[PDB]
């Protein structure tokens, strides 16, 4: 899961200018990543909604609701992993 | 793209009034499939009202007496509270200024405070009616939350059903916009 890991960055020197600046690259990316995912859900939401007067099967807009928050989580995660070595 | 504004949300009520089902619900959109009783735990959700983008730590508290120790300690810097009680249990609501509306005032004085009726979706259910007919009672009305939440100046009063996901994304932009005027 480690997004050091994942960078292969798992046991460098984080405090090198080089590595800092990847790293603020990467939680500025995180950051917009949850922000899309954030208003995806807003709107999932409304869907849900927009079905339910329809009279549909609400399980597929359920299924990614759920998808949507369980990515959310993970770059709640790695953001998390980040602000460590700042 | 700048950070998203922090708020730390403490939700409390009664033993089973619904806190879990409807923190876990709205941030995981999940209605737990087990009922476990909490003593502490935390999650976040992402928000966005108002054109305003919101990080919302959700600090989940325990209903029961055996960890009053504890729920003090969870206050602290806690920009907004959801009060909650459940409409299918009149005890749960009359608790509200009894012991909750104590405990919140002391430890969070001008902390906004917004009421809530849990599990709406039990308001007409049959059984719930035949249970509560025996002890000579019936399910919380809109107009007795609604004013309890008047008698305990409370920012607001909202009615949701965690399993129905009814009214929770209502609940939870309310939150976060009081938690926002701090
Ligand atoms: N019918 C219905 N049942 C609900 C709803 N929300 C929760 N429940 C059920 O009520 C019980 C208690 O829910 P839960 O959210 O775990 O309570 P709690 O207030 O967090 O409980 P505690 O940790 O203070 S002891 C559970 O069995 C749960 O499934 C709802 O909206 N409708
Ligand atoms: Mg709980």
């Amino acid at each position: 899961w480690s997004l050091l890991e994942q960078l292969g960055l798992a046991g460098a020197d984080l405090a090198a200018p080089g590595v800092q600046q990847q790293l603020e690259l990467e939680r500025e990316r995180l950051r917009r990543e949850i922000r899309k995912e954030l208003k995806l859900k807003e709107g999932a939401e409304n869907l849900r909604r927009a079905t339910t007067d329809l009279g549909r099967s609400l399980g597929p807009v359920e299924l990614l609701l759920r998808g949507s928050s369980r990515r959310l989580d993970l770059l709640h995660q790695q953001l998390q992993e980040l602000h460590a070595h700042v | 793209s700048m950070a998203a504004i922090r708020k730390k949300l403490v939700i409390v009520g009664d033993v089973a009034c619904g806190k879990t089902c409807l923190l876990i619900v709205f941030s995981k959109d999940q209605f737990p499939e087990v009922y476990v009783p909490t003593v502490f735990e935390n999650y976040v959700a992402d928000i966005e009202v108002d054109g305003k983008q919101v990080e919302l730590a959700l600090w989940d508290t325990a209903g029961q007496e055996d960890y009053d120790r504890l729920r003090p300690l969870s206050y602290p810097d806690t920009d907004v509270i959801l009060m909650c009680f459940s409409i299918d249990s009149p005890d749960s609501l009359e608790n509200i200024p009894e012991k909750w509306t104590p405990e919140v005032k002391h430890f969070c004085p001008n902390v906004p405070i917004i009421l809530v009726g849990n599990k709406k979706d039990l308001r007409n259910d049959e059984h719930t009616r035949r249970e509560l007919a025996k002890m000579k009672q019936e399910p919380v009305k809109p107009e007795e939350g609604r004013d309890m939440a008047n008698r305990i100046g409370a920012f607001g009063y909202m009615e949701c059903s965690a399993k129905t996901k009814d009214g929770v994304r209502e609940v939870f932009e309310m939150a976060t916009r009081a938690a926002l005027q701090a």
